[PDB]
């Protein structure tokens, strides 16, 4: 009954640049000049985001092949810090990180795939809703029917993004053939470009949740891992050069999208292509978060910590349905929020000090248990320079923003309420504990569910 | 901490809950395509752009 093996090297590098690729190269390039105050340092903060994400995720091809459990960050958690950690890792991860991630994707693919209905105007909001709730419905039933149809739509979608970044890109290269840097340097205010430049790089750490579901781990993590992230660098660097090669700087700080300004200059009557590829992909990374996302929380689930429908699966399909009908359900949650792009600073902060405690766990591990085998090892420096500069990150954003993150530290603790009632101080009458049984088993019988088994 | 494969074929393939998981799969699916129907309204309905 347990989940088969059967991502390929090929498709484990289109769930990471399918997933990494996303929205970030067409909606926060502006992001980043805001901060960075010149194309100059501007395109600088776009590398360096890539070398600290390649750095962190060689790091995560060591600590993914070291320990090979699925569940990614969370799992390599647990094996270092135990229940209450992880547990409260999970607990923002069920509530923030993947639905509003999801919904930012969902509601930049309705955004752009609509907008050569309505080019230079604002367009409907409620549409702009229900088209990104059309998209989480309908890759939700995708991934629940088929792994082998949810990852043939992440390497279709993987494909054509790409094919769309290479026309930005040529057109760049097309531009500068035919034919500098006052910049608001603070170290107060870099760390809001570096901040905005990671969150288009997110994802690198995605393939760590399907270790136990890719054909040969020991080989396809480690490799999709260091095919993918250089591809992903090159891409961004050279869409942001062919950016600044079409616009003046104050064009960019003050257009509402900028690939949509680059099809206009570029290609007139045919500029519709432009967003609607900028859709495409969008869509292909609500995907690649479902399928990473609903594994998450039946890893959750199996390891005891998340109620016990979601570690179950369908038989038939072998698809873990209640999870991904949980991921969806919370995802669509999101749409009532109003400003809801504000939460790419919580998701910015919770994320790289949950990475920040993943690689202190890896030096941790490696020193404290060091009989466990190592089918890569690469190096002690890279996890040394990773948690000092990610903690460099942290702690100087904390310093420049203690209003915001005071109340974020409230979402964190809001976990240990319900960690001791679920998991430990267990409050058990036997009327509470009949009841859970009886609506466990009552969607066992709705969706045709059976446990995890060896 | 729940049925079995053996314990749940035993019962949740009953044509009862095979009617119902029917209607629910149904329900769901034309509910999508109500929303997407809705979506395609709003789309209409909406003010279009000033031209340039
Ligand atoms: C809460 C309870 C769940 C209610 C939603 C309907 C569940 C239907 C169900 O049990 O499916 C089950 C599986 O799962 C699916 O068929 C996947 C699609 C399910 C819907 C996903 C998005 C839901 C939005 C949030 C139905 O199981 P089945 O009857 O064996 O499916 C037969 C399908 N064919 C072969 C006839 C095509
Ligand atoms: C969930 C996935 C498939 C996306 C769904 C998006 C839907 C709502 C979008 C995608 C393409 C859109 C159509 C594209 C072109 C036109 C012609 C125009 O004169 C009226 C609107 C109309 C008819 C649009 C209606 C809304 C539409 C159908
Ligand atoms: C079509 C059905 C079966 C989908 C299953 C989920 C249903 C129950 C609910 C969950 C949350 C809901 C969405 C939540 C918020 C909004 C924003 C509002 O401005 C338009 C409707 C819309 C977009 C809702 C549509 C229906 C919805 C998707
Ligand atoms: N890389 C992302 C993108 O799409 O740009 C950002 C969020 C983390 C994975 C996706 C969603």
């Amino acid at each position: 009954v347990t989940l088969q093996r059967n991502i390929t090297l090929l498709n484990g590098v289109a769930i990471i640049v399918g997933t990494i690729i996303g929205s970030g190269i067409f909606v926060t390039p502006t992001g980043v000049l805001k901060e960075a105050g010149s194309p100059g340092l501007a395109l600088v903060v776009w590398a360096a985001c890539g070398v600290f994400s390649i750095v962190g995720a060689l790091c995560y091809a060591e600590l993914g092949t070291t320990i090979s459990k699925s569940g990614g960050d969370y799992a390599y958690m647990l094996e270092v810090y135990g229940s209450l950690p992880a547990f409260l890792k999970l607990w923002i991860e069920l509530l923030i990180i993947r639905p509003s991630s999801q919904y930012i994707v969902a509601l930049v693919f309705a955004t752009y795939l609509l907008k050569p209905l309505f080019p230079t105007c604002p367009v409907p909001e409620e549409a702009a809703k229900l088209v990104a709730c059309l998209c989480v419905l309908l890759l939700t039933a995708v991934n629940c029917y088929s792994v082998k149809a949810a990852t043939r739509v992440q390497d279709a979608f993987a494909a054509a993004k790409l094919l769309a970044l290479a026309l930005i890109i040529l057109l760049g290269f097309v531009q500068i053939g035919k034919g500098f840097e006052g910049t608001k340097l603070d170290v107060g205010n870099i760390v809001l470009a570096l901040y905005s430049g990671l969150f288009a790089y997110g994802g690198w750490n995605y393939l760590n949740f399907v270790t136990e579901e890719m054909i040969n781990p020991y080989r396809n993590l480690p490799l999709a891992i260091i095919i993918s992230l250089p591809i992903v660098t090159l891409v961004y660097v050279l869409t942001n050069l062919a950016y600044f090669t079409t616009l003046s700087t104050e064009q960019m700080l003050s257009s509402e999208a900028v690939a949509v300004d680059f099809g206009n200059y570029h290609l007139g009557v045919m500029s519709w292509i432009i967003p609607v590829f900028v859709g495409l992909s969008c869509f292909g990374s609500v995907n690649g978060s479902l399928f990473t996302s609903s594994r998450l929380f039946f890893v959750g689930s199996r390891e005891g910590h998340l109620p016990s429908i979601l570690s179950m699966i369908h038989p038939q399909l072998l698809t873990p349905v209640p999870s991904l009908v949980f991921t969806c359900v919370m995802t669509l949650l999101y749409a009532f929020s109003k400003d809801i792009f504000s939460v790419i600073n919580f998701f910015s902060f919770f994320n790289w000090l949950c990475v920040a405690l993943a690689i202190i766990g890896m030096i941790w591990l490696r020193h404290r248990k060091p009989e466990l085998e190592r089918p890569i090892k690469v190096n002690l420096a890279l996890p040394v320079f990773f948690i000092l500069a990610c903690l460099f990150l942290i702690a100087v954003s904390f310093w420049k923003t203690p209003v915001e993150c005071g109340i974020g530290f409230t979402i964190i603790l809001s976990g240990l309420p319900v960690y001791f009632f679920g998991v430990w101080w267990k409050n058990k009458p036997k009327w509470l504990l009949q009841g859970i049984f009886s609506t466990t088993v009552l969607c066992q019988k709705l969706m045709q569910v059976v446990p995890q088994e060896t | 901490t729940g049925l079995s494969k053996e314990e749940l074929l035993k019962v949740a393939g009953s044509p009862g809950w095979v009617r119902t998981r029917w209607a629910l799969l149904l329900l769901f699916w034309l509910g999508w395509l109500g929303m997407l129907a809705g979506a395609v309204v709003i789309i209409v309905r909406a003010p279009r752009c000033r031209e340039l």
